[PDB]
């Protein structure tokens, strides 16, 4: 799961 | 029904390896998983997913006949972004990026296509 709005919180593939 | 052309092979080995590896590439690598998102209104805005993996299989395996469907379905996966998602959204701005690369290394590519 990743947010779209937030999804440069995330550095890579989340899942 | 596909082919390997100039343009293709350069889309594919060019422009595909830069956005491939972009620290921004990984939404767009597969699939929008919509169940796992929670977007239940995505498939109803979007009726052509459309994603970077699937366009590399595509290259990588031929699918193509000539280099401009290959461009139609990186403006189907960019439009795609742009049209679901709101203008602030942080996934709007990793779009918008990897477009400029995309438009970038697309500068350099031969202006005509022919079969290799």
């Amino acid at each position: 799961w990743y947010s779209k709005k937030y999804a440069k919180w995330w550095t890579v593939y989340p899942c | 029904p596909g082919r390997v052309t100039n343009q293709l092979q350069y889309l594919h080995k060019v422009v595909m390896k830069a956005l491939w590896k972009h620290q921004f590439a990984w939404p767009f690598r597969q699939p929008v998983d919509a169940v796992k998102l929670g977007l239940p209104d995505y498939h109803k805005i979007i009726k052509q997913p459309m994603d970077m993996g699937t366009i590399k299989r595509r290259l990588e395996n031929n699918y193509y006949w000539a280099a401009s469907e290959c461009m139609q379905d990186f403006n189907t996966m960019f439009t795609n972004c742009y049209i679901y998602n709101k203008p602030t959204d942080d996934i709007v701005l990793m779009a918008q990026t990897l477009e400029k690369i995309f438009l970038q290394k697309v500068a350099s590519m031969p202006q005509e296509e022919q079969e290799l």
